[PDB]
């Protein structure tokens, strides 16, 4: 975007101040689409020193003589070129400005626009911009940021010690990655979009990507009227063990409720008596273990289960021990067919073994567990998407690291989910999601695709439970996935 | 109302 | 509130006769809010010798010439000094007093206003006023009880040998007691509690209170959506038997259904397959026993499930044996986490036990149960909250004394519930509370928010059931406490 | 009222402190009621040194610790016995009194509770107490006046120099003679009469009374269904002119309009026959005249048609010369029916005529006709009642001088109307008021009877115009009398 | 109606 | 709610 | 939709 800006300019002609007259306005009709009609309310333009504050400059030069008041609290020490141009016309205008800040100022305006700092914000917020923002976030007041909430670092959403709380936030051409993890999702508020000139196809050359309805959609496989069980595919569930008899049944049920033809589950006897006592339309194909839990003397069954399907799905429930790390990784290696990884044989899995697989794998981890498989902390990994990138890249597989964000990337490509809320805090939520990604790539949908449209629609059946979100529970998010599906289309 | 008058 | 008002009239001055007014007014504005306009009815005003008869004969008064008719019945032989001002005033404006009562007197009257003893009531009612409240009882009038209905003792609840059935009670400054216990509450009918002019920190003064739906609304956890389902913390239910295989799975989904991140239920083998098979999404961990019964050779086991979790609850159908006893009794000695302590392990607990503890505790008796518990009869504990405040106290927990109006109490703060119908009058329900309390503390609650955010909402999940009470089961209630939870809010 | 006060402290034993704050308590409610939920609203309550003062602080002492903020601004030099004790209570109950106004003030309250002035004010506001309404009138805040607003003469309806403009008063007992008429009407915003504890027979024995709805629906005649047209009465109009020749037809068709039985016009040739061009079901005989007025020559005509009638309406449009005054005086001398005497005929109108006359008579005047008939300038009777009840007393009549109130009197009896809008503002609306009150008189109402039930259904009709009362006509207020009736009952 | 008229 | 608490 | 996306 910073290159977007550079080419609009300098190779496709745009003058630099066409583009900030065009950000400013957008924000100005943004805000009147929000609060309606905007005579009413007074404005407070926090404005810094570089181009954020340029378009604050635009924002508070189009309000004059409409609004009640306008006034702008300059806070920086000089100012570039188009900040300096629009300041001018500000007060040519008849526009006044202010330097120095008062905590009692915030008591006489409706509406402070932050136009601190956008893109340029470089190390933390401290002195007089931190005591500003923290009076703004005390004040009650409504708060819209131009492009990023000042404090908000773009690129990560990480908080620069202090940020802006919005409650609305314009920025122009494209999301940043910064409105879409948190915390700075969260500071971000209603976000909105504005096209301020750039051409279509920069904008679209952008590689990392948020998931949208519209993406999801066209995802969607098709469902042929002349079509039988075998149109959609056969899914196989290596899951649960003695402690986890549930978990088969999260995923298999996932398996189905997206589509899938036929859906067997091999759990370890008697544990797998449950999954059809509760959905008799599952096969739930006996183990015999010694101990209750897979190991090497399962290989053999289990790959035979496996000759006749399209997809395997492990690790819901196996329990991590040594017998189970030889089962899974001897068996991974030997498995020539797709496999969804998840939860325990995540766990105990030697990465040297997705290297040397010819057939493709999806591995869905959360942090925790991610945090163990590359031996880092929990806090290194967590909405790091350039670690996802490089370790799906490393591994050719689909990695889709499960948080209030979820990062979906196979190396190349990045998306974003954004749908669900906090039912899916809880445990029994991924063992859904690995049945729903395992059936969708036996209907056919590549890896990265199934994985997609899974993470979308696992997140909206979410927003569609109709009491309190924390009492949502796995068997209940079960239910609602075909009316995420209808309301898809 | 800000931008158009009818 | 004896105090509440000698201060309110000799330190904040406020004239006796100032307070009376008051009291008798809002009896007259709340009895046009429920009956809408006065003009129509007649009024038969029974006033005793105290002040509770003189805020009667401030009602009389007030509606001279606005209504059809108006009596007073003083059934006195002497009037306080405020009663007698009343009665002064009420004759010079006219009214009309008779000192002797007639059975068919309330004939010509359509509502009885009943003024007779209020918070003055001192031992049993026999002779006349006995009779005379038997017949208001017989007569199917409206009946407007000032204060609290004659005979209601007020500190207790208890019928002091007999007691009017009021429509509509009318009580100054705040709930009684008396309102909020049985049988008095159900004697009280519809209750208003008016503001006659007291000082506002001194009604808040008030120790002993009514759990309301703000108060649970702002008890309530926060669910920040960058959150995971360790935030909503880990909850070990242990539970169960070859007798009691259900318990458990009505516990650990009292868990889930109030937001918990993930619950493990550990429960003899194979009734802990129960569970999943009808709630998946639970964990429940097969524990080896001789007989079906846990017991000493399960304390190991259960001390390490009990590292990795943040509460753990036990008793709800582990049986009452020797060996369990036992077991129940060091693994509470030796449990270094808050406990919730139900059903059995309360038949088995050694109290000596509570006292060594470090960790907190919260023990949730039926009166059945703590009458065993301390050594007395069922009824010399039922609805005594001192005798609850004082057990909190010296063994240093929580009791949640469960009945038709529960009890709250840490020792120090002791809070009422109403919530709720006869349809938790049925075995399962007690089980489902265990886990929710143990759930909001697993989510950070302190032991007496989580039990009093769990009553609440445990009666109102039951009020909210579509069909006839009786018929209400503990599943149905479990579906229902996520409505509850949206509902709070 | 101060004689009503008196009585019920000083005869009936009532504590002036208990009405006291029986005052202030219900301008809490009225408060609530108009505003709902106080408790977001910050109150500035201004109390002057006398008993309207006393009911500020109790006003003030009651909203502690309720609302958002409470402060008193106290304009007294000193203090009545009630006031003191209250400002005394609003203290210990720890409120904020200041002494000294300053401008600003209002800018941190939503609310303004105007006790300065009640029905003591005597003479001028001047001073500070001035600049202080003054800055209250331009503030734009929520104005609530206790009793009166300040500076509104509770006895005249005129404003002493200055006065509040109130959103709402509320006064005590009954409505004061300066919430009647204008300007204090137009001060006072929306009036609600509290029932502070006076005995209704003294509330009872207030000799002047707004005309309400129940009035005048127990005055309306009966309408027997075996009945017929003579049943209705009988009415002659005596009206019109070359000048006037529409006057007439709005007379006759007002009579009509609520429900006399028989209605017949004597109007100068060819000028009678305007009238049933337009309404055929009148009766308009012609009456020779030599210049196209009535004169002397019209007498014995006259006289003739009055026999066969029960009541005779005169003067609308007749003209104001001497023929017509001859002839006026003579008629109205021999005229042994009920008159009801209008416009030019009170123009010309000798008043010993109605001295010396048997039958009863109404006279209509607007102030500019009182004015001239007894020798006086507009603005000294305009709203003048008294001189208006001496005026009826010594003439034997009923005087309905109209004005945005009406005040209606027969010398013992005086009652104000206060129905209708600006549209009656407008010459042909008093024309249709003559014949209202002829046709009331004809079936069977006294004379002051069909005086209130006329001005207040006249005043309802004019309401109930569909469009903007400024483009209301008479024609078109003759057409709304009928939906009056009806809605009335 | 027992405390206002209006 | 300034009168009555239900 | 041509000049926000939401
Ligand atoms: N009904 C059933 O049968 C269910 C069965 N299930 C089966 O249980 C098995 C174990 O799965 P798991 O996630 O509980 O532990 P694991 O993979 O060892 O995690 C590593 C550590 O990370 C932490 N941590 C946990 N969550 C986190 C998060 N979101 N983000 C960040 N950190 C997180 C947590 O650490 P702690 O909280 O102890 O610090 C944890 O110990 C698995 O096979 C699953 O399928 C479950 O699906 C539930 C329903
Ligand atoms: N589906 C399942 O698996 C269920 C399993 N459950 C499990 O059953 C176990 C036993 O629990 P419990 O309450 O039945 O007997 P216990 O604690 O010994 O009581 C002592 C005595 O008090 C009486 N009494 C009973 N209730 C009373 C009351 N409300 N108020 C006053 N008195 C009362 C009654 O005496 P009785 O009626 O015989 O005179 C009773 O004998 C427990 O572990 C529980 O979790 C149950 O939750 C049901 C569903
Ligand atoms: N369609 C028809 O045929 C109509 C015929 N009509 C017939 O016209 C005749 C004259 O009636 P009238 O009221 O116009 O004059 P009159 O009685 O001499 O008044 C004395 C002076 O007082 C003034 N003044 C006027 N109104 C006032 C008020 N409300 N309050 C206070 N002051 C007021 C005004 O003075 P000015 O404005 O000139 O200063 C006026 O000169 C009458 O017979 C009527 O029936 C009218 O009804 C209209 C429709
Ligand atoms: N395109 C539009 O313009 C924006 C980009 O404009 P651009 O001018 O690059 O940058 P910005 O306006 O986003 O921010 C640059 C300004 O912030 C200052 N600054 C950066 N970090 C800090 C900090 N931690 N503490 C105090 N001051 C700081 C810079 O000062 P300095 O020059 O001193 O480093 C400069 O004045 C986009 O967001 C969009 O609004
Ligand atoms: N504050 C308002 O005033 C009330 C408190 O007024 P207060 O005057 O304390 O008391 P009450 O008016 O509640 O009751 C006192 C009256 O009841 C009599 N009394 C009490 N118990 C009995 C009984 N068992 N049998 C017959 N008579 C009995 C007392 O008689 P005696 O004096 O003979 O004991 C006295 O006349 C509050 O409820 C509220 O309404
Ligand atoms: N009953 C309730 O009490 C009220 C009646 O109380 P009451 O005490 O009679 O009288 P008020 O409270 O209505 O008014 C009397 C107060 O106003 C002062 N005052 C009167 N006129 C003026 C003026 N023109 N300029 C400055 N100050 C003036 C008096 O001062 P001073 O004593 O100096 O004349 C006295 O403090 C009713 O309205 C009702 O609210
Ligand atoms: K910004
Ligand atoms: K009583
Ligand atoms: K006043």
């Amino acid at each position: 975007m910073k290159e977007i800006d550079e080419l609009t300019i300098k190779e496709y002609g745009v003058d630099s101040r066409i583009l900030m007259e065009r950000a400013g306005i957008s924000v100005v009709l943004a805000m009147e689409e929000e609060l309606g009609n905007l005579s009413d309310y007074r404005f407070l333009v926090l404005c810094g020193g570089g181009n954020n504050g340029g378009d604050g400059f635009v924002v508070a030069r189009n309000l004059l003589g409409v609004v009640k008041d306008v006034l702008v609290v300059f806070l920086g020490k000089k100012k570039t070129p188009d900040c300096e141009y629009n300041y001018g016309l500000y007060k040519k205008f008849g526009g006044k400005v202010v330097e120095q800040f008062e905590p009692s100022i915030l008591n006489e305006f409706d509406v402070v626009v932050d136009a601190i700092f956008g893109t340029g914000l470089r190390g933390e917020i401290t002195g007089e911009y931190a005591e500003i923002i923290n009076l703004v976030n005390k004040s009650g007041k409504v708060v819209v940021s131009v492009d990023v909430p000042s404090g908000i670092d773009s690129n990560t959403g990480k908080v620069l010690r202090t940020a802006v709380k919005a409650d609305l936030t314009v920025t122009f051409g494209v999301p940043k990655i910064g409105h879409i993890l948190f915390p700075g999702r969260d500071l971000t508020g209603k976000l909105k979009v504005a096209n301020i000139g750039h051409p279509v196809h920069l904008i679209n050359s952008i590689n990392r990507y948020v998931i949208t309805r519209e993406m999801v959609r066209s995802l969607l496989p098709e469902r042929p009227r002349d079509s039988h069980k075998g149109t959609y595919g056969k899914v196989l569930i290596i899951a649960g063990s003695r402690l986890y008899s549930g978990a088969p049944v999260l995923s298999g049920m996932g398996s189905l409720k997206v589509g899938t033809g036929l859906v067997k589950l091999a759990v370890p006897f008697p544990q797998n008596l449950i999954a059809t006592s509760r959905f008799p339309e599952l096969i739930s194909v006996p183990i015999d273990t010694e101990k209750g839990f897979f190991s090497l003397q399962n290989l053999q069954e289990c790959l035979e289960l496996s000759k006749d399907v399209d997809v395997v799905a492990i690790g819901p429930g196996l329990g991590n021990n040594e017998h189970v790390r030889e089962f899974v990784n001897e068996f991974l290696k030997t498995l020539e067919k797709p496999a969804v990884i998840d939860a325990d044989a995540i766990n105990v899995l030697d990465t040297s073994v997705l290297k040397e697989r010819k057939s493709p794998a999806v591995l869905t981890p959360h942090p925790g567990e991610m945090a163990r498989l590359v031996k880092k902390t929990v806090g290194d990994v967590k909405y790091n998407y350039e670690l996802a990138e490089e370790f799906a890249k490393e591994n050719d597989c689909v990695l889709v690291l499960k948080s209030a964000t979820t990062i979906v990337t196979d190396g190349e490509k990045t998306l974003f989910n954004i749908t669900g809320n906090t039912g899916l805090s809880k445990g029994g939520s991924g063992d859904v999601l690995t049945g729903m990604i395992a059936g969708f790539i036996a209907q056919g949908l590549s890896p990265l695709e199934a994985s997609t449209v899974s993470v979308y629609l696992h997140g909206f059946a979410a927003e569609l439970f109709e009491q309190d979100e924390r009492g949502l529970t796995a068997s209940e998010l079960l239910r609602l996935i075909p009316e995420a599906i209808r309301r898809l289309k | 109302a800000w931008l158009f008058e009818a």
